RNA sequence: CCACAGAG
């Protein structure tokens, strides 16, 4: 659905790193293996926390009953 | 020869020596040649002409 | 002696051996003068959110007790209860409440008091123990948007409900004691929710303090762990091209080469995560051996933002001492 | 076994899974991509809608609670959102318009003098249909009904009372009409479940198991960087079941997450082991993925290296909430005067023929007589001595 | 056309009276639950959930030896775990 | 007291008792009941 | 004394449902006894069931 | 069984009782009946009890015994090259009895360099914790794997891999505990001898002690399987190809 | 006033002359038991010291201490607790001095 | 009324982009091929015969 | 597919052998008090002990 | 009352 607030294994706050990771992927045209390390994600648990995440909230929000599609 | 060539503190070898789980055949199949597959006592039947 | 050896398949001599009854001479008794003389602390680095210090000549049990108490005994403040008014978002009430509970809060929990549970709900919460956070975000369609773009940050006005939207609402005397230290999330960029026009999220979070054993949201450390200091023993000197291969068997800053002799020497061992790749090759067998010092602990305390890490370590030491004092002063009954 | 048990995985169903009202639906809060993918996964678009999370697993015997396929979950990992799931159920009702020019009604509510409704209608609302977002406990009513008693017109109450072991929450209340002009009301109840003891966890290589224990994260092992494993599995499940692909998947996932790129595990090919070893060595770990973990309890070095890395687990729909059952005394069948069947009808367990045979084999006469006569269908009857009837 | 159910049909088969309701039958005071290991439990012991133990009851007759214990159990009630669910008087 | 939302047009409207299950801004016949205004609490776990 | 005690307590206890125990002890190995090909003493075609 | 009350919504039974049930913790649902009369309850506990049914009636062999992951830890403790000092030995003894049984430490097997005990002495204490305990057993048994000695005249206890166990007095003088001395299916196991010599209570006590020790030991002494335990050596890929 | 239910002495396991005992501590876990075991094993008159958690579902700890025939077990437990307090004090003082140094 | 099978050449979801598919409250990543009858969704499984 | 036949065989065996018991005169007798064996196995020893 | 679908 949405990015988790904390990493499951250790507990580092990684919810804030998702937007920065997307920005480093898009406008900086860097491979994700470097963008993960730039954001302070040293341990591989925090790496897999946002490397493997699916941003399903964007797909879900198209079907919003509160506004005409 | 595969079982003879495995050193101590090899986990499948230890679990086979204990008898807790597995056997010599399983370690031989994982590390060495698996062997002939036998179906209904014979080899694989000719499913084609 | 006190060096835990590292082999290609096993780890040998991993237990403490400093107590009478371990040998005939029965030395290494508990004498606090000797421990005070030998124990040492070297703080190699210290940032605003991370500490790295070495404890020397301390037993494994005490260091592990410090680590466990840091992880799940130092109290910290986290969002416990959430009250909802008109949450029409796609993210459900339970999930949103959990995400709000998981954010860290930059408050000092020494200014708050533990919460009694036996009192009724209308009297349990007071001004000495709870912090009230208010979130109130309503999304709407932004009329003046560039037509050539589809960025969610531009099409709407409050598409991304962040963590800094959790404003702090003082209650009573908190208006005085929280003057120069307002309540704020430690990381304000946490993405709490995503919205589309016609949706609204409004809620009040009651924040209390608990221990990490009850829930993981109360743990004040993002990371609290130690590693033994590695040690590399080069027995027979290694010359020439193979030495470069030896240099390839370790992380780049670990082992260097002496240009005056073209031989390998241990430049530094603290940078060596023990990979024991050098034990794979027979050309280095019975030439180099690996170990760790069993009483040389390098901690690495990364805080969650609520505390400085040295404060967390000191709190852990004080909590262990208070546990010992409480057990000592309690009576013994049959 | 994995082909059979991957169809029970809990995960995202569809892009419109929140606009659907299905009879039983399982959703996961934080699904994740597989670390080790497959070309078949890419073609069938399983990548967009996964079912399962990557867990840092340490293949070791942590306690006695992992024997016989059981797993050792992490309490802090569960608290932070690992394996969090929700279940959505649908209750439907139709206001039939009877042939006597009479129709069923929805409205109805009872209020105490203080300004509060009655407890059975605590979350009912002023329109007889349960309020969206309100908790529903056991015994409460979320759909209020009253049918005519003669098919003015009187009504008899036939409410739709919620019954369950844990409270739920109303998610949607949909009113409509069909073609034959009957009011159709569908209420969707969702409840949030966290993993506990008895919840089944698969491994995408068979290797099924249940959560035997939940331990705090300060007790689990940890490596030098401080990473604490989420699920600890018993090594003894490998040698008999011979799943080398699991070890290859773990190493491939570790090397991929360290390199930052997903690694392909396509059948008859995929990313080879040697490249994984090279990447792991260049990242500073062991070539075979076996690291050195410090014990969480005694604090010292573990005497053997521990196989350590990410493995994609799936939570399955066989949770213990829907399996636990107990009868004591309950309803009975009309024809046989024996306890009913099925936990939906609060039935009781059946002592079959072979259980009777085993009790015979022990020779316990009194226990068999109590189990098959006294506690099930005992009946005092009067028989005539002269004729035997 | 569906065949009807006769007396011979009611007495024969795996669902007949002889093999379905007389040789073995569904019983009261039973529970079905998923299992999980517990090595710290003795081999002659099984751990039962308290959510099941609050339902499955044992009928104990009051004697001169357990009168105080059963009085305390009745005082506790059917919500806390050590307690009782029903009472049956001697003359009633 | 607005209590019902049409599925597709999303126009909040209140049903009088003598009126059909039908939105009045279109022809749609699906109505989702709006979220309650009453307080509901949740423990963060 | 030990031998006599073992023999004297090893006698079958009267009242034991020995037929039930025997029936189960013959029946339940049938569950674990998987089908495997058999031949009678060095000749292949005898294919004993 | 005897009932205990635990708050986790799942039935829990000791893994040593898994084998007669043929149960695996992979979603197994099991049934619980409660007798409602005193006669039935007494007959159930004194005829169908776990202690009174350690032997399957098919052949008399034990069927309730150490399953997997209890044999492995017991073997690793009883390995030849495992030595413990006073602290670790005392911790091991405390874990197997919950700090309730009064132990008496035997003299160590190695004395001059350090005071080191052997894991076989740990199991000697497991069988007989102290002098007040009446369990005294003697048995000679083979193991699952057994390499004969270097000559044809030596006794079986002098084997190369030490696959022959001798228990005299109550000490374990040779051999390693595996699925021929602690497991099921053999009539010369430790628990079978203890049962036949001193009733079911002592066998149950020893079984509980072993289960607790092997549950609490392997956590503090890791034991793992990886691809390094399965990858063949360089020379095997040539001999296998040639053959 | 003192919490009499905090620590108990199990009378079923202790020796009659007091040279051995098995104390029971409520609301504790390994983080105290390991430190206490390590400290008590440094008492030269302590012959046996070991902790255990009888069941992880309940918060309880059992620690057994046996000495030689010169001192009791309660004295060993109190001396171990005092030594643990002193060790924590030394660690605290050294950390305070070194953090003042930086 | 002949019950249309989803994503056929006669269904409304044929060659529909994900925007119009989102307009009709239907998932674009849905296989189709099933009949919605009486509210439920049923699948005619492929039969195999001699 | 082995389970159906194995269970049927076990049920048949147990229905056949359910009535046997060892009487107090050390003779295995049916329900109708007819002797099958004069001593169980020829020596009256339980295989359990 | 049947028939599917899973769990051992
Ligand atoms: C009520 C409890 C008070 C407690 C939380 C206060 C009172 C005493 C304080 C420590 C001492 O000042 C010594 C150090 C000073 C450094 O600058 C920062 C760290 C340091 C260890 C302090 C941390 C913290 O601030 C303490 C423990
Ligand atoms: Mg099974
Ligand atoms: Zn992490
Ligand atoms: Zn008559
Ligand atoms: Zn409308």
């Amino acid at each position: 659905m949405i990015v988790p607030v904390r990493c499951f294994s250790c507990g580092k706050v990684v919810g804030d790193k998702w937007e920065s990771y997307l920005n480093l992927l898009q406008e900086d045209e860097l491979d994700e293996g470097t963008a993960l390390s730039r954001l302070g994600l040293k341990r591989y648990c925090c790496r897999r926390m946002i490397l493997t995440h699916v941003d399903l909230i964007e797909k879900f929000l198209r079907y919003n009953p509160l506004e005409k599609r | 020869v595969c079982i003879n060539e495995l050193d101590n503190w090899n986990a499948p070898l230890i679990m086979a020596t204990c008898g807790s789980k597995g056997s010599t055949l399983n370690v031989s199949q994982m590390v060495a040649v698996v062997g002939q597959q036998i179906i209904s006592g014979n080899r694989v039947p000719d499913g084609f002409q | 002696s006190n060096i835990v050896g590292i082999e290609y398949n096993r780890v040998t001599n991993t237990t403490s051996t400093d107590f009478p009854g371990f040998s005939k001479d029965a030395e290494n008794e508990w004498n606090v003068e000797k421990f005070k003389k030998d124990f040492e602390v070297n703080i190699s680095s210290l940032d605003a959110r991370e500490a790295n210090f070495d404890l020397i000549n301390i037993d494994t049990s005490i260091a592990n007790a410090f680590r466990r108490i840091m992880i799940s005994e130092v109290p910290s403040v986290a969002a416990e209860y959430v009250y909802f008014f008109n949450n029409t978002s796609v993210i459900q009430d339970e999930v949103l409440a959990h995400r709000i509970g998981l954010v860290p809060l930059k408050v000092d929990p020494d200014m708050l008091t533990w919460v009694d549970s036996n009192l009724p709900d209308d009297e349990k919460f007071t001004d000495e123990n709870t912090i009230v956070l208010s979130l109130n975000v309503k999304c709407t369609r932004n009329p003046d948007a560039p037509k050539g773009s589809t960025d969610p940050k531009e099409l709407y006005n409050n598409a991304h409900v962040y963590a800094r939207d959790l404003k702090f609402e003082p209650q009573g005397r908190q208006s005085t004691t929280f003057a120069d230290c307002p309540v704020v999330p430690a990381d304000p960029d946490i993405l709490l929710a995503k919205l589309r026009p016609g949706q609204e999220i409004s809620l009040k979070a009651h924040c209390i303090l608990g221990i990490g054993g009850d829930h993981a949201k109360f743990s004040p450390v993002s990371t609290a762990s130690y590693r033994l200091l590695p040690q590399i023993n080069i027995l027979q000197p290694i010359k020439g091209e193979s030495a470069r291969r030896f240099q390839k068997c370790f992380p780049p800053g670990v082992i260097g080469i002496d240009e005056g002799s073209d031989e390998a020497y241990v430049k530094d061992a603290r940078k060596d995560t023990v990979s024991r790749e050098v034990l794979r090759y027979e050309e280095f067998a019975d030439k180099v051996k690996l170990g760790r010092v069993r009483n040389h602990f390098i901690f690495n305390v990364e805080s969650a933002g609520a505390m400085t890490p040295e404060e967390i370590f000191f709190k852990s030491v004080r909590i262990l001492k208070n546990k010992a004092e409480y057990l000592k002063n309690c009576p013994i009954t049959q | 076994y994995q082909c059979a048990m991957g169809k029970q995985a809990i995960g995202a169903i569809a892009y419109n899974q929140f606009k659907r009202i299905d009879t039983l639906l399982y959703l996961m809060t934080y699904p994740q991509q597989p670390m080790v993918k497959t070309k078949t996964i890419e073609l069938i678009d399983y990548d967009k809608l996964p079912a399962g999370q990557n867990a840092t697993v340490a293949v070791m015997s942590y306690s006695g609670y992992d024997i016989e396929d059981a797993l050792v979950l992490n309490k802090s990992s569960i608290d932070r959102g690992f394996g969090r799931c929700e279940t959505r159920r649908k209750t439907t009702t139709v206001l039939k318009r009877y042939a006597n020019h009479t129709q069923d009604i929805i409205g109805g509510m009872r209020v105490d003098e203080n300004g509060d409704p009655i407890w059975q209608h605590q979350s009912l609302g002023p329109d007889g249909l349960g309020e969206v977002g309100m908790k529903v406990q056991s015994g409460q009513i979320y759909i209020n009904k009253s049918v005519p008693t003669n098919s003015q017109t009187q009504y008899r109450e036939a409410p739709v009372i919620y019954r369950g072991p844990e409270p739920s929450h109303i998610d949607q209340v949909m009113m409509s009409v069909s073609d034959n002009d009957q009011a159709l009301i569908k209420v969707l109840l969702r409840q949030n479940r966290r993993p506990e003891l008895g919840d089944k966890f698969s491994s995408r290589h068979g290797q099924k198991g249940v959560c035997g224990i939940i331990v705090k994260q300060e007790d689990m092992p940890f490596n030098d960087q401080g990473i604490v494993p989420d699920i600890i599995m018993n090594p003894h499940g490998f040698p008999s079941r011979m799943t080398v692909g699991k070890m290859i998947e773990l190493i491939s996932g570790k090397a991929g997450v360290l390199n930052g790129t997903l690694e392909y595990g396509t059948c008859f090919g995929g990313s080879k082991l040697e490249d994984m070893s090279k990447i792991l060595v260049d990242q500073g770990f062991n070539y075979s993925g076996k690291d050195m973990l410090y014990s969480g309890i005694t604090g010292e070095c573990l005497q053997a290296y521990i196989f350590f890395g990410p493995i994609y687990y799936q939570k399955l729909k066989h949770m213990v909430l829907d399996k636990m059952h107990a009868r004591a005394r309950g309803p009975r069948a009309v024809l046989t005067r024996q306890p009913t069947e099925g936990r939906s009808r609060d039935g009781g367990l059946r002592l079959g023929e072979m259980e009777r045979d085993c009790v015979i084999a022990y020779g316990a006469s009194q226990l068999l007589l109590e189990r098959l006569m006294i506690s099930s269908d005992a009946f005092e009857v009067d028989v005539c001595d002269k004729c035997g009837l | 056309v569906k065949p009807i159910r006769g007396f011979c049909q009611r007495l024969k088969g795996k669902q007949g009276r002889f093999r379905g309701n007389l040789s073995g039958k569904r019983v009261d005071f039973s529970g079905r639950t998923v299992i999980s290991p517990d090595p710290n439990l003795s081999i002659d012991e099984v751990a039962v959930p308290d959510r099941v133990a609050k339902v499955l009851t044992y009928p104990e007759k009051v004697t001169r030896y357990n009168r105080h214990k059963l009085q305390e159990l009745i005082v506790n009630g059917p919500n806390v775990h050590p307690g009782a669910n029903y009472l049956l008087k001697r003359n009633e | 007291t607005l209590k019902y939302i049409c599925a597709e047009c999303s126009s909040k409207l209140s049903l009088s008792r003598t009126d059909a299950v039908r939105c009045k801004d279109c022809g749609h016949r699906i109505l989702l009941k709006a979220r309650t205004k009453r307080l509901v609490q949740f423990e963060a776990r | 004394e030990i031998a006599l005690f073992k023999y004297r307590k090893a006698r079958l206890e009267p009242g034991t449902a020995i037929g039930a125990i025997g029936a189960q002890s013959i029946g339940e190995p049938g569950t674990q006894m998987t089908l495997k090909t058999f031949h009678f003493a060095g000749v292949a075609s005898m294919n004993v069931t | 069984h005897y009932a205990k009350i635990r708050p986790w919504r799942t039935f829990r039974l000791n893994e040593c009782v898994c084998t007669p049930y043929n149960a695996d913790f992979d979603g197994d649902e099991m049934n619980l009946h409660v007798p409602q009369t005193e006669e039935a309850r007494a007959e159930a506990i004194n005829l169908m009890g776990v202690k009174n049914n350690l032997l399957t009636p098919k052949s008399g062999e034990p069927i309730i015994a150490a399953t997997q992951d209890f044999i492995t830890g017991s073997y690793l403790i009883s390995h030849k090259d495992s030595f413990y000092d006073r602290a670790t030995l005392t911790q091991l003894l405390s874990m197997m009895s919950d700090g309730i049984e009064h132990f008496d430490i035997p003299p160590p097997a190695i004395m001059k360099p350090y005071y080191l005990w052997t894991g076989k002495q740990v199991f000697s204490l497991l069988i007989k914790p102290n002098h007040n305990s009446p369990v005294v057993i003697n048995l000679d048994a083979k193991n699952k794997v057994f390499v004969p000695p270097k000559s044809k005249s030596l006794p079986n206890e002098m084997s190369q891999n030490d696959g022959f166990v001798i228990i005299r007095g109550s000490q374990i003088l040779s051999g390693v505990m595996d699925k021929s001395v602690l497991g099921d299916g053999k009539k010369h196991s430790v628990f079978y001898t203890i049962l036949r010599d001193y009733g079911p209570q002592e066998a149950a006590n020893a079984m509980n002690r072993m289960a607790k020790l092997c549950a609490r030991f392997l956590g503090n002494r890791g034991f793992s399987i990886g691809i390094n335990d399965v990858t063949p050596a360089d020379d095997l890929k040539q001999k296998k190809e040639e053959l | 006033e003192p919490d009499r239910e905090k620590i108990k002495l199990l009378t079923q396991a202790t020796s009659e002359d007091g040279t051995s005992a098995s104390f029971q501590i409520v609301e504790e876990d390994h983080t105290l038991g390991n430190a206490l075991r390590y400290v008590i094993m440094k008492n030269p008159d302590v012959e046996f010291c070991g902790y255990s958690i009888p069941h992880p579902s309940e918060n309880l700890l059992n620690i057994r201490i046996q000495t030689y025939g010169e001192t009791t077990a309660v004295d060993a437990l109190q001396k171990g607790l005092k030594d643990l307090m002193d060790l924590c004090d030394v660690v605290e003082s050294k950390f305070t001095e070194k953090i003042k140094s930086m | 009324r002949m019950p249309i099978m989803l994503r056929s050449n006669k269904c409304i979801l044929y060659d529909a982009d994900e925007s119009k598919m989102a307009k009709l409250n239907e998932c674009p990543l849905d296989p189709g091929g099933y009949f919605i009858v009486n509210g439920t969704e049923k699948v005619i499984l492929v039969q195999e015969q001699l | 597919v082995k389970t159906a036949e194995t269970g049927y065989m076990s049920r048949r065996l147990m229905k056949s052998l359910e009535d046997l018991s060892c009487q107090y005169d050390n003779t295995v007798r049916t329900s109708a008090n007819g002797i099958v064996q004069f001593t169980y196995g020829g020596d009256g020893l339980d295989p359990l002990e």
